[PDB]
This record gives C-alpha cells, structure tokens and sequence, in this order.
DNA sequence: GGCCGTACGCT
DNA sequence: AGCGTAC
DNA sequence: GGCCGTACGCTT
DNA sequence: GAGCGTAC
C-alpha cells in the first residue's frame, strides 16, 4: 500500500517504486514527505507480455500503480491526470532487481507508453555494492538516492518504436526458443 | 498412573508462575536486565560484536543467542532487541543497528536477515570485567554453554534505561533516568549509608524519558521513590504559534513515553471526524529525519486554541501518565525496592565486582610471575637445563629431572619444556625479566587495594566518574514546577 | 547522462538476469552436480565441522552462515533446498542428516528452521573429499570477505546420482537419479574404453533409480535420453490387486512415483469419483504409517473388474506420470545438452584432475616438510654450537643469518630451528623425526610414481571410486519393465 | 489449525491428541496411528476462561474448535453419550510454558466439559523431559515415546474433590492477582 | 507459525 | 489501555 | 514479508 | 493444466 506525498501539485511530485517492504518502510522516514511518494513491490512482479487483459486488470500490484498514476491505461490513458510527474523505478543493484527493472518496463511500454514519451519514467541509482536496499539506512537512502541535490536519476528515453516492439516481444514473450537464441548470441561467458 | 485436578493446577501453574517471575519478565536490579536481555549482549560479546569491529547480520546473532542460551521464539528475541537499538526506547542505547530498526511511528524493524548490529559503546560497559571473574557463571540449558547468571554493570543500568514487564502474579514499571544525576547519587550515597531519599533526589531530579516531553509537578516522582509507587504526569512538548492571517496553529515536537505517534495522531483525527473536539482545520505530521518530530494541527480562526489544546490534553495520548512499579529481582525473588535500596543493591554489586577483579588480577599476576621466575632460573642455567633435557629419553622423565634439580614446580618445568630456542636471542631475554619486573609491582599495586577497603571503594568512584563523565549527557525530560 | 535508452535498458537488464540465473542459480554444475546455492550449504556444513560424528546444529545457525558468508539470498530459498537434500523421498543418496521433522510424502513442509536440526551424511564427505588438498578451484565470496569453492572434489558422480530439476531463463533442466552401483560401474567401464557406445553403457546402467522407487515402462524412453539428453519416461506406482472379504477387491498403492505429491495424487482420485469421471470405487484410503509405509487403497465394488479400473487410474491420474528428460547442466561455464557418455566423460576427467591435483599437493606438501626435516636433523646433532649461535645472538635476524652461515641451513630451515621446542632436545624425540622423515622419503617415492604415469593414475582414480561403490553402493530401487 | 480424524469412528477406540504448536502436530499426524488417533494443534497460549465472559468463550476459535471435535456441547447441552473419542490426550512441550498451556487446558474442561473429567477422558501425555521441546524431535519417536499404547505412560486425570477444585481454579485462574500473588509467596521455593 | 503473490520451461 | 516477552 | 491469536498486571 | 524448484 501507498505512501503518500502531502503536496497536491503534479508537477512537483515524485513517486519512488520500491523493492520490498523492508526498503519501503526505510524511505517512507527517509523521504521528504512534502512531495515524495513510496509504493513498495512485493517482490517479482506479473510479466505482462506473457499475460492476458483479463489476468492483467486483476494483478494487486498492477492494480495499485494504475490507480497511483490516476492516468488510466490504453487509449483511455490520460497523461494529463497522472498525479506525479517523476516516476522512479528503485530497485536493487544486483541482476534480481534489473529483472523486476525490466518487468515494470514492459507494462509502461505496453499500457503508459505516452508516460515514456512524456519523459515520466526514471531509474534510480542507489549505491553500486553489496548491499541490497532493505539493509541501507534510511538516511542512508535518503543522501545517495532520493535528495535531489545528490541524486543521479537515469530518464528513460525511448528512441524508436518498431526497434522497442520486436525487443519486448523477444526479451519478454511467450515464446522460449527466439529468448534462448538472443541469450546464445549475446552471452559472454 | 492417576493424576488429581487440584495438585496438577497449583503445581503446574507454579512452575509457570516462578518462572515468568525469576526467568523471563523481570529484570535484575544489580544489571537491570531480564534473561532475553542479558543473553543478547553476553551474545554480542562471544561473537566479538564489539563498536570498533563491523556489524554482523541480525539472523546471526540472534541464531546463536537461541541456539546457545535462550531456547525460545526467535521472534522474542530478535524484537527485545531491535528495542535496544532504538533511540526513543533506551535512555541509553545498547544496540548499534544497521538498516530500518522502526520509528516513533510505531512501525516495526525490518527482518532480522535484513539488519545488523553490534554493540553500543556503553554496553562495553556493561560487560567489561566478565572475564575477570567478577560474576558467577551457570550451565545454559542443555549443559552445552555457561552464561553469565548477571553482567558487571559498570554503570547503573536498571534505572538508566528502566524496565517494563508483566509477569504473574505482579509486574514491574520502571522509568528511565539521566546517566549523570544517577552517577552522582550513586557517589553521594557511598559518602553517606543514611542518605535519604530527600537528600538523593538532590541529585536525581526525576525519571528523564528517551522521548523527552514534560513532566507536571514532583509529587508523583516523590511518591514513586519513597515506595517504589507513583504516578507521574507525562505531557508533549507543544506550542501556539502564528500561521499567518491571524489564524494560529498547535506545534508538537515531543510525545509521551511509550506513545504511538502514529496511533496519538488518528485518535485526534477520529476526535475531529467524530466531532468531540471543536475547533480543528487541519492535522500534519511533518515529522522529517532532519527537522525531527514535528505534529501540526490548525486552529479555526478566532478559536481559543489554547482551549483546544487542553481539550486536546484531556482526550488524547498528549498527555499520559506513567505509573512507577518498581519491583525487581533481589537474590532471585521478586521485590518492590524504593529508589535508595535500588541504589544499594546496585553499590555492593560494584563493590563485588571490583573486588573481585583485583583479586582475580591477582591471582593471574602471581600465576604469571612464578613462570618467568620458572624462566629466569633457566636462562640463568641454560646450559645445565640443557644438558639434563638432552640426558633425558623422555619428557616426563626431563620434567622429573628438571623439577628435582633446580627445585621447580610442575608448571615451572612444563613452561621451560615449552620454551621455543628464539626466546634465547638477547631482546627475547630482556623481555622475560622487563616482563616480570614489571608484573611485580603490578601485583603490590593490587595487594594495596585489596588491604584497604576504602582504597577500593574510591576506586569504584573514579571509575564511576570516568564513566558518567564519557557517558554522562544532558536531562532530556523538563520536569515541571 | 540522465539519458537510458529503453531497448538498450532491457536488453542489457534482461541479459544480467538471464545469464546470472543460468550459470549462478538454476543449473547444476556437470562435476559435482550441484547448484549454487546447495553447493554453499555443504561447503557451509563443512566450514562448521558439521560431520556426522559430530552432533546436530540447528537449521538457523547454519542458514545465517550459509547465507551471511556465501548466499546473499532469503534465507527461504536456503533452508528449503537443505531440506529437500535431507529427505529420502527427494534425494536418492541425501547429503543432510535432519533431526526434526523435514517433512513427507504427502509434502507437508518441514518445521521451520528453528525446530530443527542437521549435519552432514556420510556420503556427502565423499563430496568434500580432499577439498582442503588444492584440488578444485576457490574464488571470492560476493562481499569479497570470503573464499568459497567454484566446485566440489565430488569424489562420486553426484549429478546423476541425485539428478537436478530447475527453471533457469530460456532453458530448464531435468535429470533423474540413478543407482550408484550401476553408475560407478559405468564410469569405471568408460575408463577402460575412451570409444565406449551408449548401448554398451547401457549394461552396467539400466535407467534412473527414484528414491521412492515404483516401477519404468519400456527401454525405449530411457535410450532415447541417453542417446540425445531428452526423452519421455513413463513412471508407474506400484499396485496390486488383492481380496478384502465378501469376494470384493481392493487396489493398494505402495511405491508412487518420483517428485508425485502422495496427498494431492489422492485428492484427485477422490475428485474422480465425486464428479463421476471414473467407475467402479466404492471408498479411498491413505493407510500410510510409519510401520507400514505408503499404502493408498482403493476399495472396487463387486463384479467391477478391478485390472481395468487400475488402467484408468494410470490414465486418468498422476499415479502414472512422465519425467521428460531433459539433460542440460553447465559444461565449462556454460549450459550444455549432454546425453550420458558426455556426462560420464566431464565426471570422469574431473576426478583424474582432482586426484592428480591432491597427488601433487602432497608433494609439494611432504617435499616440503622432508626439507625442515632435514633442517632439524643438523640441529639435533650440532645442538650445542647452535644454542650458543642464538645465545650470542641479539634477535632473531641475527641467529637467522649465522645459522644459515655455519650450517648452510635454509631461511625456512632455520626458522624451523628457531622455533623448536626444548621439549624435543630428549632422545626419544630424535628418533621419532627420523622414522617420520623415512617414512616421507617412501611417500615421495610413490606419489612421484603415480605422477610418472597416467595409467598410475588412472588406476587410483578406478581404485578410489570402486571402494565408494562397495562402501554406499545400494539396491536399486525402481523397477524397469519391458 | 485443522483437526485431523482417524478412521474409526467408534469413539470407544478413539483418542484424540491436543498438541503444541503446528510444527509438532505435523509431526504427531505422521508418527501416529491414523486409525484411531485424531490429531488437533493448539496455536500457543489459549483463551482463559475464568478471567473471560461468555460471548468471547463462545465466539473463540480454539474453543470452538475442541467443542466442534469432541462432538459433546457444553454446561447444561453437555452429553458425554455425544462424544467422539473416549481419549481426550493433552501434549504439552515438557516445559513450564507447555505446563501453562496445559493448566489452561485444565480450566476449560473442568468449567464447560466438567463431565468429561469425571468420566475419565481425560488424560495427559508424558513426552521425553529435558531441554527439547515437541516440534524439535522426531515423528518416529513422538511415536514410540509418547502416542504408542504399548510403551507410552498416559495419566488419568481424576477430582476427589469439587469444593477445594473450584477453589483452586478461582484463585489460580481467577481474576483477583492478589489470591495469585499470595499462593506464589507461600509456595515460592526459589 | 501459516497462507499467499510473482518469474521461469516443460509437459 | 497497551506497554513487552512468551507460545 | 505482513496479517493475526492468546496469557500476564497495572498508576496511593 | 499446474507444479516441479530457486529467487524476490
Ligand atoms: C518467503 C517470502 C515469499 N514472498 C511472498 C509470499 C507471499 C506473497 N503474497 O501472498 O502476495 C508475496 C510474496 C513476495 C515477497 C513478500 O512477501 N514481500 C516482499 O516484499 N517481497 C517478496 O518477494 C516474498 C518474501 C520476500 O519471501
Ligand atoms: C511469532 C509467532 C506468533 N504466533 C502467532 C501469531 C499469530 C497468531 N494468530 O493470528 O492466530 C497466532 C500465533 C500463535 C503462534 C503460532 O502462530 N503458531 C503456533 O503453533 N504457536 C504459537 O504460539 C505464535 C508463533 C509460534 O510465533
Ligand atoms: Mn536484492
Ligand atoms: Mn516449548
Ligand atoms: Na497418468
């Protein structure tokens, strides 16, 4: 469940995608309450690029961002009602939370894609280590990850379309054999 | 066999009650600490969890706390704990942790795989001198582990950080004090055994809460140390300050002890909803980690809001009171002590524990001493040990041969038989008979101490002094009137 | 520099993930057969001297050190992997020794870890064997605090012994378990025939061997995955048809098969029957007990043909089942299909580098030790003018560099010297350095034989592993029927 | 949580085992004789009935949970001819707090089920003493130490006496601390 | 102590 | 009323 | 990783 | 299917 930011402005609020409760519950104390959000993920998302609507619009976690963002998804998406302008991927410097990275990308991609374009979407960058978030302080956090003055957010860009189609499609789909190929021919071992 | 109802209740909740009693819920008034307690920091001492050394993850430690000493719910443990780690729960802090240990907000620790911790620079304190038996040990449990049936204590810590526990029967209500005013009324009493409590509450003010606040009035501490039974008025620090437009808002900065934050915020909330208070615009936590506790709530324009705020004292957690119960384990049973037998409990505690080092040291010096004069008479003679060793088919034989003609003890013959070629260079020679020059006078500074008591006791005094004067700090809680 | 581009983003996050899981989670290693995170809980085991001689510890201590020191993981992950290695129904040879309840067949779960206990069994030293002997491989831990090994000594052929089954990323592996009789003999035939055809391993290894046993249909399934890495293997339980009074019959289930949950293969039954599918069932059930071991009876009403009941039981449930073979397990780093001889051969040739590699640690280890031996031989016999070298002596450095001077010693030599004892200044003492040092000079010799020649070697690798076979070699389990 | 039956369904057989904690009942339903011996874990301390009212005895969920089990009602609905195990079997941890959880026990029965006492169904187990506790040992040994009829020593509980036995509850369980903390200090052995 | 989400491949 | 060790 | 159960006593 | 088994 969310935390919220005091501030009603959009265009000053940011909202932090969290991995893990332990992690949310140190930035919930380490944000900046004034304008700064906290929506904690419980762990491996739904991989949307292999689900179907139905499923989809039944996910809690999916569920809960829709309503977060208040954008509405597909042609009803409004990027006009979207309640905060930064949206902040922040998850753990190991290879598990790159895998939740590109979970929450699919869905951006394939339901707020006008978020992207907008330049909505950032990516965090906590510490590079050995450490996961839910074992950092929260003033810890805070400094490196959240303070604006100190923080280095990474704005998603996406540079063409097609190129972003066929990648999603391979990297996140059904089928394991084209998967499979893109790993044998990009492994370095 | 048969078993009859009557005597199966009264001896079964016997063992029950006992135990909760003298093994669980109560503390110890020479450490101040309950078994869950004590076993954790006996824990963080075994593992080394010392301040200077890194933090070590909290499933570890607590795994072994639970494997070694305390056969109980790992959730028990890891959660007394997490409590001594927090700022606003111990007066004086006994654990340094690393990662989310909770907030004001009532919200709780992240899991124990997930934090770590060492000790506080203070628990040292606590612990220095367990080595030096200057506590009696007991078999744990299973009979695998001895832990200690008490800590050293070196500064008084039942009162420092005080002690809340429900056990059956009874229970105990125990408030923390300023590290300082608590020295200095130990002090006082060690120059007066008829002290009164009149006289200590010269030094010792009143309980001194980690969350600071107010105190009203000095009747309910009086009470409290005269019995060991009070109650004390405890009130948040708030304020009536200007918002601008002629409208005024109340400013919060310090709550009650052991209150919710979070919950004392949603009981005004509901108040406002549910309309029993009049007056309320607006309700804000903008509590941050820099600007620290700050709760807000908006007066209507016009409105008395210093009326509300007593409204606000009569209906809410803003105000609560503590009630002092004093009672702690005294030669293992349960006993409710006034404030100046706390003292004394803990004083002859200190004596014990002084005592018993220097006579330890002692020991240990002159076990130490009759080796190197073990040495010494060997690198006199070298060239004899040697050639009655060489002589000798066996050790047993050269430990017999070398114990006969130079007149040594077993253990002096043993040390020599030991003795690596290298310790015969010149440097290696010097530091034998430096080693022991040195020890010689040590042992005559200890046989001092111990031939005067009041030597000894001064020296307990200093080393409260050092103490309160490193440790010592501010009184946080403003006792009002 | 605040800039990501999205297909670049997913590509290269996607690619760190797949490529972790598949050569640091999901997969076995071809040489020990184990996973990453089962081959810190045994290095763990063995880090805490948690042996089979000595006594159980408790599961949480050593998670919290599997997990603090190697395995940055939830500890969940952890305890469950040991605890599927402790049960005798998951592991055809299990390497943990439980105390507590570790669950059943049923699958209900084990305590949670602070109910229950552990250590080593005594075929998992097997896998630990010499690994302190500079045989395999050590590297950095994660917070580079620590060194684990990249592999185990794994004096057995432990992958296909216990088998793996895991989900990696774009790939999954399946391999079932097998006698260890029956795969010692193989390996011990391919040693001797480097040309060696499937086939011909065939007559030492029939097909796998589930610890839960039951019974295998047909040949043609298990050449088929020997031959290529995958294959469809058809699993039955074992039942019998039996009288129960009154001319009526029954079904008893006794042998179920591998990685079946017994509960849930019930509930389906009893589903069958409730929504009309199936005929001819009259009552259900589990008469399972410790005593008895599994038992599951279906109770058939009379006249109702019981051998035609059963098929449909096979047909229309779990009680019969499939293990689609699929072998893939990480080959130089990387995820290979084998089929069996390719298995045999990366098990095999690591074992000849494992045992080489011991050889020539001890070597270097006795040649070693002979040398300080040597040392002290000179000092025993020129004892007084070397007490009298350090005696003048003002440090060490000193007594060092003169003795190395008058005697020709060595730094190591004379270190040695240096720190003796006086205790071994009697006689006996002397005599004892000689008959050790005799002994080493024997010990040289042959290790340097073994070194000399492969086939030596080779003999010693046969030697080590037949003595493993007669030592924990057991009865096959399942049944394989034509 | 989950009680589970036996297959008979004679009570004249039956027992049924209330055990401490959910790692030690999924122990004891292995280890035991599923034929005729009926397995229901308690969660850790339960309700005490002396110190509540009735509206949350009844609403209880352990509470309910045994009534449901045993098959008899309660107070005047009591009717011991209802019952579905003759063998109402308390395993306890052999610790204090397994000793708590069985005098709690105790009250329930003697309160609601006070028939069933006085039939003699009701018995306590005697597990191996010492440090470890049930859900720490194994279901082979839970067996043939404590739940096995050819080996395990059960112990039948009897009342001599009703007026001192109401007594006792009262002050023991009662919710006066005072009659509590006064029988602590005179059989206080410390 | 238990219940429950998710990804991932294969059948 | 809810503090804090237990199951 | 977050829900939630119970016992225990209490401020003159 | 859904569930095998490591992960969040
Ligand atoms: C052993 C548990 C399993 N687990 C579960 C378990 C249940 C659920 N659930 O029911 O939604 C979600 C998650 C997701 C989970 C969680 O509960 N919280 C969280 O923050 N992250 C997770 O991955 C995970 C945790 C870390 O470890
Ligand atoms: C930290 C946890 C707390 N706990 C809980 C927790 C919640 C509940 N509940 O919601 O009914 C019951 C019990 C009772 C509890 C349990 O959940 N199971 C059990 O078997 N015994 C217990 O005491 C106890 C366990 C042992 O330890
Ligand atoms: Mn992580
Ligand atoms: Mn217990
Ligand atoms: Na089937």
């Amino acid at each position: 469940k969310l935390a919220d930011c005091s501030s009603k402005s959009p265009e000053e609020c940011e909202i932090f995608l969290v991995e893990g409760d332990s992690a949310g519950g140190s930035t919930k104390s380490g944000r900046d309450s004034r304008t700064q959000a906290i929506l904690p993920l419980r762990g491996k998302i739904l991989n949307v690029e292999k689900a179907r609507l139905d499923r989809i619009l039944n996910n809690n976690e999916i569920r809960q961002m829709i309503t977060a963002f208040g954008t509405g998804i597909g042609g009803d998406f409004d990027l006009a009602k979207a309640r905060y302008h930064k949206i902040v991927i922040m998850t753990d410097a190991d290879v598990d939370g790159a895998h939740i990275r590109t979970l929450l990308l699919t869905f951006f991609y394939r339901f707020m894609r006008p978020l992207i374009e907008a330049g909505y979407v950032y990516i965090a960058q906590p510490p590079t280590g050995y450490k996961g978030l839910g074992e950092m302080n929260a003033d810890q956090l805070w400094e490196t990850t959240m303070n604006p003055e100190h923080r280095a957010l990474l704005q998603v860009k996406l540079e063409d379309a097609i190129e972003a189609d066929q990648t999603f499609e391979m990297l996140m789909g059904d089928v394991v054999e084209n998967r499979r190929q893109f790993i044998e021919d990009n492994a370095v071992y | 066999n048969e078993r009859n109802i009557t005597s199966e209740m009264r001896e079964s909740f016997l063992d029950y009650a006992m135990s909760v009693i003298v093994a669980r819920a109560l503390p110890d008034v020479r450490d101040g600490l309950k078994p869950v307690h004590r076993r954790i920091l006996y824990g963080l001492n075994e593992q080394g969890m010392t301040p200077d050394k890194s933090y070590k993850k909290s499933a570890r430690i607590v795994g072994d706390v639970m494997g070694k000493y305390h056969p109980h719910g790992d959730s028990s443990i890891y959660e007394a704990m997490v409590r001594m780690a927090q700022d606003f729960s111990y007066r004086y802090p006994l654990v340094d942790g690393q990662g989310n240990f909770g907030s004001m907000d009532g919200d709780g620790a992240a899991a124990m795989r997930y934090t770590e911790a060492r000790m506080t620079k203070i628990t040292l304190e606590l612990l220095r001198d367990i080595n030096k038996d200057t506590i009696d040990f007991i078999d744990n449990y299973d009979g695998n582990e001895r832990e200690p049936s008490v800590l050293p204590a070196r500064f008084p810590n039942l009162l420092a950080n005080g002690a809340s526990g429900i056990a059956v029967g009874m229970a105990t209500n125990i408030p923390p004090h300023n590290l300082t005013e608590l020295i200095n009324g130990v002090l006082s009493l060690s120059k007066n055994p008829d002290i009164s409590i009149a006289e200590l509450m010269e030094d010792i003010e009143g309980p001194d809460f980690p969350t600071a606040g107010l105190i009203l009035g000095k009747s309910g501490i009086r009470r409290a140390y005269e019995t060991g039974r009070g109650s004390i008025q405890m009130r948040s620090r708030a304020v009536i300050e200007e918002r601008g437009g002629g409208r005024q808002r109340i400013v919060v900065t310090e709550i009650p002890f052991q209150v919710n934050k979070a919950r004392m915020i949603e009981k005004i909330a509901e108040l406002v909803r549910d309309k029993k208070i009049d007056g309320i615009t607006d309700l804000r936590d903008e509590t941050s980690l820099r600007t620290g506790v700050r709760v807000v709530i908006d007066v209507r324009k016009d409105a008395n809001a210093s009326v509300i705020l007593n409204n606000l004292y009569k209906q809410t957690p803003l105000q609560t009171s503590f009630g002092v119960n004093m009672i702690a384990l005294v030669n293992g049973r349960p006993k409710l002590i006034n404030l100046k037998e706390a003292l004394v409990h803990y004083l002859e505690h200190q004596k014990t524990v002084v005592r018993r080092r220097t006579q330890y040291n002692l020991r240990k010096a002159k076990d130490r001493a009759h080796i190197l004069e073990g040495l010494r008479i060997a690198l006199d003679h070298i060239d004899e040990i040697i050639s009655t060793i060489r002589e000798s088919d066996t050790d047993k034989v050269a430990m017999e041969s070398l114990q006969q003609r130079f007149k040594l003890s077993e253990k002096q013959a043993q040390a020599i038989l030991d003795m690596r070629l290298r310790r015969l260079t010149g440097l290696e020679r010097d530091k034998i008979e430096a080693e022991y020059n040195e020890l010689l006078n040590y042992i005559s500074e200890l046989e001092t101490i111990l031939a005067d008591e009041e030597v000894l006791l001064q020296l307990v005094r200093d080393e409260l002094t050092e103490i309160r004067d490193r440790f010592g700090d501010d009184r946080r809680t403003e006792i009002q009137l």
